[PDB]
């Protein structure tokens, strides 16, 4: 009978997706024993919750009947692979297998690839600094592409991704996975394009302000300004480098005992050094 | 006020090898199907870490060798990697881990050494990179990871050596630190990864020592401990990786071993054993492994000799014949 | 640079009383909000517990940064914000509450008050408004007050504690904790 119980769940969270598209994030509340006929998966509104009572019955079966699939001792249906692999990364991002399994079902036309997208972006606010998550985004992105101005599909995509790095970069302080990823997408997706790269220099002004300590943040302000050299030879770039210079300062004076600022100030003074 | 950890006047400042060693033997011994389930995604890595720290203390004889090495043999695939564990997907990370299971125990026959060797081969790009599994994640750590299980095979050359040493180079920053790919946040752990294999590949003298070492010496606090990044807090695991990549360098005596010896044993339990990342948090296997080879780096007569690149006694190293040189 | 907490407390012989407060639990994750709201109401008052009439301490541990102004006379105030959040500016904010308290309150209300009792909004508009260090009045008459008065520091909350006094049989034998968040704080120290 603990095995119908799982399968409770699973639908109760395949069906929670049917209530709401979309969904905020994805937590976990402490119930030290189950309610009474009540579902151990509780939205409300956006949000939606777990139960602990669940995850010590719920994980290990999951976990079980996905490695029975790798090593054929037992067939899941197409709709089941779906089903199994997307409760497992709600609760371990980190289970390599389990996207891989994801990578297999797209590649084969079977699942839809923003789907991953999605279900990645839910795996970011528990586990924000989850690298398997942000590897396996890379290959989906990578994917999405050839199926010099980039497409407005994927214009809409990369700003996409911005707004999840910027998001998991919120709730893990400098997170290294989330900017390192932000990064990787200005290098491919946007191939380094100088319209981009300067809209993203002001939306990242305010928050360098409102997060010092966070050199991962503030090393996203460095990439921008190199890659805005390497594709001139219309916008002054050392009147840039007069600004940035400035406003690093400013944040210094303002709170002091921060080396990330005197680091960004060296990263900042080599930059300036080294275009004569 | 600085991000930083302050150790208290009753915390642990003596070495509790005893206690070390009943903790790693005691531990998975409890029947948790959840933190099995959670963790055995990298328990080929797992048993590393568990087998290494036995191994230093030398106690590695109170581990389970055959039940290990038949575990291995059951989690190299048809296309010659060996994963996490039964039933996962091949990865360099598990691969090296196997293999340097696989080499303290002197038990490397056990798995088809040539179809490692030819799994490594296939995830080298045209650059020099290298992925992690078939699926094409690039990273300096599999860079790392390449060249350190064909060191311990004894082929190193079955790779392009020229190409690989050529793509870790171009991922060096300003502050003379590497990081995931060409471009990215200099990271100490990285750091770790690609100094390591410039060690093996043997280019060591294309590494500003002074420069990649000042920027690893800033990386201590006045607690004594060491972070990957600035405005960390300091954490045994980069305590390590900053500490051996010193090593590496050569310019280990720069930075105060009284004071990060201090801050190694205050992570320590008392009560159950173990080392945990700050004071006062839960211990585990993997800064068990980290706190241990910091101590052993830093000249713990009680600790076997440790490796700074393969993280392995250096009396096993010694067996096969693999000491990269390090800067003097 | 954000502020969790900002409560106004008084501390008579018996226990502290709470008086007013107003909490931001914006940053933190959806499910933890209702537990880390009463933390931050639980620590405010052994915070006000051990501080002694007319001083000020600040303790530092992990994320939280807990600063107090318990004044010369019984009531106080505590106010919770990062470590990146500046140490004294959040003391501007706490002396200038203090002042504005007494003018609204009497003193016979004090020692009875109550969050359904005490008259005074202004706590979630300042809570709000002094987010950011940017924007703030700049007081001189009290900021060079300020500047001459040196803060005590605790490392830990176990730094005020009694040397047998432990956190953990304070957190399951407190009466404003809940059994959610009594659960909640056993689950959050025995993970990491
Ligand atoms: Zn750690």
């Amino acid at each position: 009978e603990v095995a119908v119980l799982v399968q409770r769940v699973v639908k109760d969270i395949t069906n929670a997706f049917r209530r709401n598209p979309h969904i905020d994030e994805i937590g976990l509340i402490p119930c030290p024993e189950a309610r009474y006929n009540r579902s151990p998966i509780v939205l409300v509104e956006n949000k939606l919750g777990v139960e602990s009572w669940c995850v010590k019955f719920l994980l290990p079966y999951v976990h079980n009947k996905l490695l029975l699939y790798r090593t054929r001792k037992q067939w899941l249906n197409r709709d089941e692979l779906i089903d199994v692999t997307c409760t497992l990364l709600l609760l371990n991002p980190d289970f390599t297998t389990a996207w891989n399994v994801r990578k297999e079902l797209i590649l084969s036309g079977t699942l839809n690839p923003i789907k991953d997208l999605h279900l990645g972006k839910l795996a970011l606010t528990k586990f924000p600094k989850s690298p398997e998550t942000w590897i396996h985004r890379r290959w989906v992105l990578q994917q999405l592409i050839q199926e010099t101005i980039p497409t407005e599909r994927a214009q809409r995509l990369i700003q996409e991704e911005m707004e999840v790095c910027g998001e998991a970069a919120g709730r893990y302080p400098s997170n290294y996975n989330a900017w390192s990823h932000r990064i990787w997408v200005l290098q491919h997706l946007a191939k380094l394009d100088v319209k981009i790269l300067l809209d993203e220099l002001s939306s990242t002004k305010h928050w360098a302000s409102m997060h010092v300590s966070d050199h991962s943040g503030f090393h996203y302000r460095q990439f921008l300004l190199k890659s805005l050299i390497s594709q001139t030879v219309r916008i002054n770039l050392p009147h840039l480098l007069e600004e940035e210079v400035e406003f690093s300062t400013d944040l210094i004076d303002s709170y002091p005992g921060h080396e990330t600022l005197w680091c960004h100030r060296r990263h900042i003074f080599y930059l300036q050094h080294h275009l004569n | 006020p600085q991000k930083d950890v302050i150790i208290k006047s009753d915390a642990p400042d003596t070495l509790l090898l005893e206690k070390h060693a009943d903790y790693i033997a005691s531990y998975g011994s409890k029947k948790d199907d959840y933190e099995y389930c959670m963790s055995e995604y990298l328990r080929m890595s797992g048993i590393y870490w568990g087998l290494t720290v036995m191994d230093l203390m030398g106690q590695l004889h109170r581990m389970n060798r055959e039940e290990i090495l038949a575990f291995i043999k059951s989690c190299q695939h048809e296309c010659g990697g060996i994963s996490a564990s039964i039933g996962h997907d091949p990865h360099l990370l598990y691969t090296l881990s196997a293999v340097q299971i696989l080499t303290l125990y002197d038990s490397i026959n056990v798995i088809d050494v040539n179809k490692v060797v030819e799994y490594v081969k296939g995830l080298q790009k045209e650059d020099g990179s290298f992925a992690g599994d078939i699926w094409g994640e690039i990273d300096t750590r599999f860079s790392f990871c390449a060249v350190a299980t064909l060191a311990l095979l004894g082929k190193l050359d079955a790779i392009n050596v020229e190409k690989a040493i050529e793509f870790v180079l171009s991922c060096m920053n300003f502050d003379g630190g590497f990081g995931c790919r060409p471009g990215s946040e200099s990271h100490a752990g990285q750091i770790y990864c690609c100094t390591g294999f410039l060690a093996i590949t043997s280019q060591l003298h294309q590494v500003n020592s002074d420069l990649l070492g000042w920027w690893l010496c800033e990386r201590q606090l006045p607690s004594g401990g060491l972070n990957g990044r600035p405005e960390k807090l300091p954490d045994v695991c980069y305590s390590w990786w900053v500490l051996a990549s010193l090593k590496i360098i050569g310019r280990l005596h720069w930075i105060d071993r009284e004071k990060l010896r201090n801050f190694i044993l205050a992570c320590q339990d008392e009560e159950t054993g173990g080392f945990a990342d700050r004071p006062g948090d839960m211990v585990d296997p993997f800064h068990t492994l980290f706190g241990i080879a910091g101590l052993s780096l830093l000249g713990e007569e009680q600790i076997k000799p440790v490796n700074p690149v393969f993280c392995m006694p250096e009396e096993v190293l010694q067996r096969v014949n693999v000491q990269p040189e390090l800067v003097s | 640079m954000k502020l969790y907490s900002l409560s106004v407390l008084y501390k008579g012989e018996a226990k502290v009383v709470l008086l007013k407060a107003a909490y931001d639990v914006s940053s933190f994750s959806f499910f933890q909000r209702s537990s880390v709201q009463e933390f931050m109401t639980f620590t405010s008052q052994l915070i006000v517990e051990r501080s002694s009439k007319g001083t000020r301490a600040s303790v530092k541990e992990q994320d939280y940064l807990c600063h107090v102004y318990v004044r010369n006379d019984s009531l106080a105030g505590v106010v919770i914000a990062d470590n990146e959040y500046p140490s004294r500016v959040a003391f501007t904010l706490l002396e200038k509450v203090l002042d504005e308290f007494s003018k609204q309150v009497d003193r016979i209300d004090w020692p009875v008050g109550s969050p359904a009792t005490i008259h005074y909004p202004a706590l979630d508009g300042h809570l709000s408004r002094y987010q950011n260090p940017r924007e703030a009045d700049p007081m001189t008459k009290v900021q060079a007050e300020l500047d001459e008065t040196k803060i005590i520091l605790h490392n830990t909350m176990e730094s005020l504690l009694e040397r047998g006094e432990k956190l953990d049989d304070l957190v399951s034998k407190s009466e404003v904790l809940g059994t959610q968040s009594k659960a909640f704080y056993k689950t959050a120290r025995k993970q990491n």
